[PDB]
């Protein structure tokens, strides 16, 4: 095949070699990422504001639950099942001799 | 001597760990937006000497 | 009013046991977790020589 | 340009009205850093004011 | 002589300076909006000879 300006072999080597022995393939690697989020910070008095004036309204007659600082996290799974992390998962961490 | 029971049944890729950090509270939420370092001083190395 | 109720809150004691029931019962303390964790993803490469 | 374009926490006075003492801006890569007064005291406070 | 110190930093390309120059707080804002000078005359170009 040729691309560029050069003229250069393409090769799979599945069927050939590898083919039905339990050795893997090589060329299927493992990318590594490391993923941060924050669990409980709560932003200055400024930078409180509501983007629209029709918020998301709670139950007339009830004190709203969102002003209160947060304390939990929300994020995605794998295949995309939701699955929060909260305070109490930390309990094995900051309850031990170490601290 | 010591070792974490070995459980029934995986439903998916194997299980990841999580850790946990102490952070004062007030710290600026923009510093997680973007690329950050869990540390707070972003030193490394490539980037700075000893 | 509410400033009573928030000296009163910052009052409560910094030690495992006192964590054991703090942060079980819902309420949150004065800090700030980063929670961090390593994934690992299976690729599909192209190599040349 | 709206009636309820912003809102402050109910119960609390909006910091929108005052007037500004700082900007906002964006870096190299994106990364927002502002600037204020207090940077300005190298400027400001010396006697060549 | 003084310079400021060899930092270990080198965070992103080398850094700028910033000025500050006083100026009436009720200055027409719209005056900043489009191109401008921070001198408020724009002096200096084949503008005026004299």
């Amino acid at each position: 095949v040729v691309v560029g300006d050069r003229l250069v072999f393409l090769e799979a080597l599945e069927k050939r070699v590898y083919q039905a022995t339990q050795v893997p393939y090589p060329l299927v690697g493992n990318l590594d990422v490391t993923f941060v989020m924050p669990l409980g910070v709560f932003k200055p008095a400024a930078d409180r504001y509501a983007r629209h004036a029709g918020s998301f309204a709670p139950t007339p007659g009830l004190p709203d639950p969102r002003t209160h600082p947060p304390r939990a996290v929300h994020f995605f799974n794998k295949d995309g099942v939701p699955c929060h992390v909260t305070f109490e998962h930390a309990m094995g961490t900051l309850c031990h001799p170490s601290f | 001597q010591m070792l974490p029971q070995v459980p029934a049944g995986l439903a998916r890729g194997q299980q990841s760990v999580c850790e946990f950090i102490a952070t004062p509270v007030s710290v600026d939420l923009a510093y997680f937006r973007r690329a950050c370092n869990p540390r707070g001083r972003a030193a490394g190395e490539v980037h700075g000497e000893e | 009013n509410t400033l009573s109720y928030a000296l009163m809150a910052g009052y409560f004691k910094m030690s495992p046991v006192a964590f054991t029931h703090q942060l079980r019962r819902q309420l949150h303390p004065g800090f700030a977790l980063t929670v961090v964790r390593q994934d690992r993803f299976a690729t599909e490469n192209v190599l040349f020589a």
